RNA sequence: UGAUGUUAGGAGGGCAAAUCCGCCGAAUUUAAGCAUAUAAUUAAGCGGAAGAAAAGAAAAUAACUAUGAUUCC
RNA sequence: UAAAGCUAAAUAUAUGUAGGAGACCGAUAGCAAACAAGUACCGUGAGGGAAAGAUGAAAUAGUACUCAGGAAUGAGCAAUU
RNA sequence: UUUGUGUUGAAGCGAAAUACGUGAGUUUUCGUGGAACAUCUCCCUAGUGCAGAUCUUGGUGGAAGUAGCAACUAUUCAAAUGAGAACUUUGAAGACUGAAGUGGAGAAGGGUUUCUUGUCAACUGUGAUUGAACAAGAGUUAGCCGCUCCUAAGGGAUAGC
RNA sequence: AGCACAGUCUUAACGAUGGAUGUCUUGGUUCCUACAGCGAUGAAGGCCGCAGCAAAAUGCGAUACGCAAUGAAAAUUGCAGUGACUGAAUCAUCAGAAUGCUGAAUGUAAACUACACCAAUUCCCUGGGAAUAGUGGUACUCCUACAGAAAA
């Protein structure tokens, strides 16, 4: 008719299938079925797969600020006892 | 609309105040190249995508 | 290096490492040469450049002209000179900037720092 | 401007009593900051540091 | 003997994978066509560890004048 | 001499981190990225994904002054090198 | 490996030569340029020689001052501002929308476009002093309006399997 | 004061447009050597904040482009400021202290800064004197003790 399949359908198309995702923060929360499309939210693992090698880097261990694991290096050559204090003067 | 969430002000809030121009002094440094913000948008061209 | 292969005689390491030095190590980059007649009551041959000394320039086209050190510029690795100065095209004054190496210097100022250096020194 | 060798003699009640007016004092500060009265806005970084040695001390 | 207990003291859960352990499991392709065969006890899928893991002190070879736990060249 | 158990070395390392090196590439090349690069931007989504290095020894030399012009800009007997 | 050129100007590039060679090419002059460049004495080595592949990336043409800048009835006189007004503001005319309105108030979607002041490099496919453009500051006040509570078509879990 | 027709095409000299060529390189690539996990004592990742004037990146966490301590050791700057005649201005090291909301996320929920139950909680002097609606605990499975109750 006159909302045909092309410019006239696209007028009707608001609407979200998708929000802001707690846990990854990405738009792809499936506001219907409760679920993320990325990261999968809702259960305890993390949703990726060995056929994507682009996107298995663009979320891995060093691409965030490493917040606690960064400050656990060069103890290791140090290896100071857990308490201790250099010497005064 | 009208109707908001908290956290969704929020963002749209953050999203107004990183939208600002390099200040004038910070020209005058030493050690600097930065002339203006590549990252600049305009409402009705870019959506945020929210 | 020459004989320890546990440094790195490479262009593109040790001149990535001297224009990203830290403030503390460029101390020890901008250093002068000492005149015979201070390298007879000291036993050293060449030392930091500090502020008030005084100095004699050997290279450029200042050479011959002496003065006293005012200001020590880390960053740009340059110092001035009490009265060799320069005009803008405004019609306003700077100094010449020097490169430490290009000079010799005639006179220190002493301290409590300097004293237990040049101690060790001889 | 405070030291932090200075301060380790001294009493809990004390220590807590200097953080208060130093809490005072950066306060009147940032209200006459509000006003468009810029002449002592350079005074902030002294105080938010001696407040941050006050802490350090009495907290080990 | 099951159950109950915000009783006291403790453990498991998620991330990361180049090398390592266990399961599950194709077709493209080659045969100048194609069905067994090949691709391959592979790719994709699901679980579990360490600075290595796995293997390992004969219900093993030989047939000699006999050798002698496992691993690798 | 089966149907129970433990055990170091010689072996491997397209990951992470640190060090050294080459008859290797030289900004359409070499990693996608020599630069605020998995960034800007596109897709409802799973995903896709760039372009962009060089004044001079020194700008602690980045263009002062005059004339024309609303300005932009132009010219000079005027000016840094 | 041998033995050579360069701030008394290298490589590169432009125009050339009473020059050499059947030829691919060597060699030299003048100009620009401002820091590196050869080896033919003999050997080694390779991502080693372009006119085409509706080849790949980037740049530029004839077409050409050409096709075109036609829905929505319609404009005129005087004044202000300004470097400069057919399309900024004021007054006077002639007209339209015609309550099923380019009139009022909300939802989805947008996110500061809202307000006051300033202002024109680019944009506002003609002009532009206008503007939803650009810059600097502001602006959203609830016991009674809503969410928040209830249950629906339905979703996710617990025990067990 | 005077004299070349116009267009089109060809060749020189000087320019415009464009970014090849040569020179450069704090970047890649491959090989060799050494070492190796983190987490309920809250990880990897995500969000939100912090500077006198402060958008991004980098760094940090209500002590927030940095505190304390140790080694050097006068400057650091756009302006304003801050520093010695060496725990101070700056660089490095990094062991003490501190470390927002989340996330396996674990009181119940989640396009909510929504809603429970239990214990009121935290300081200062040396038993007093104060402040605060603020703090902590509560998932599931399992092991060793313990506790009482029940069947037999
Ligand atoms: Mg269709
Ligand atoms: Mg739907
Ligand atoms: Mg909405
Ligand atoms: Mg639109
Ligand atoms: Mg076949
Ligand atoms: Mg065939
Ligand atoms: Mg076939
Ligand atoms: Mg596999
Ligand atoms: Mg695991
Ligand atoms: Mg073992
Ligand atoms: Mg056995
Ligand atoms: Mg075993
Ligand atoms: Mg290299
Ligand atoms: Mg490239
Ligand atoms: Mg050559
Ligand atoms: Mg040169
Ligand atoms: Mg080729
Ligand atoms: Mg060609
Ligand atoms: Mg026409
Ligand atoms: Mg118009
Ligand atoms: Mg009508
Ligand atoms: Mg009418
Ligand atoms: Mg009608
Ligand atoms: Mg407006
Ligand atoms: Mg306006
Ligand atoms: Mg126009
Ligand atoms: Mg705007
Ligand atoms: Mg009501
Ligand atoms: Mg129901
Ligand atoms: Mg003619
Ligand atoms: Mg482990
Ligand atoms: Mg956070
Ligand atoms: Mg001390
Ligand atoms: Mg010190
Ligand atoms: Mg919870
Ligand atoms: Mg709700
Ligand atoms: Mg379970
Ligand atoms: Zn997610």
């Amino acid at each position: 008719g006159k909302a045909g399949k092309g410019t006239g359908s696209f007028g009707k198309r608001n609407g979200k299938t998708h929000f802001l995702c707690l846990r990854c923060g990405k738009r792809s929360y499936h506001l219907q079925k409760k679920k993320c499309a990325s990261c999968g939210y809702p259960s305890a693992k993390k949703r990726r797969f060995n056929w994507s090698v682009k996107a298995k880097r663009r979320n891995t261990t060093g691409t965030g600020r490493c917040r606690y694991i960064k400050t656990l290096r060069r103890k290791l050559k140090n290896k100071f006892t857990e308490g201790s204090t250099p010497k005064p003067k | 609309g009208s109707i908001k969430r908290f956290r969704l002000k929020q963002r749209l809030g953050k999203c107004r105040r990183q939208n600002r121009p390099v200040p004038h002094w910070y020209r005058l440094k030493k050690d600097t190249k930065i002339r203006y913000n590549t990252k600049r948008r305009h409402w009705r061209r870019t959506k945020l995508g929210l | 290096m020459k004989f320890n292969k546990q440094k790195s005689s490479s262009r593109r390491k040790m001149r990535k490492a001297h224009f990203t030095a830290p403030a503390g190590l460029r101390r020890k980059i901008m250093s002068s040469k000492l005149s015979k007649e201070l390298r007879l009551k000291y036993k050293t041959r060449s030392l930091p450049v500090r502020k008030d000394d005084e100095v004699l320039i050997c290279r450029g086209h200042n050479h011959g002209r002496e003065g006293k050190v005012v200001k020590i510029n880390r960053k740009r690795y340059k110092i001035y000179v009490e009265r060799v100065t320069r005009e803008k095209v405004n019609g306003e004054s700077t100094f010449i900037g020097i490169h430490p190496s290009n000079v010799v210097l005639t006179k220190l100022k002493v301290d409590k720092n300097r004293k237990k250096i040049l101690d060790r020194k001889a | 401007n405070v030291k932090a060798y200075e301060l380790r003699t001294l009493k809990k009640k004390e220590l807590l009593d200097k953080l208060d007016e130093l809490k005072k004092e950066l306060s009147g500060l940032r209200i006459s900051k509000a006003l468009g009265n810029s002449a002592k806005n350079s005074k902030i970084h002294g105080v938010r540091k001696n407040v941050a040695r006050v802490l350090t001390v009495y907290n080990q």
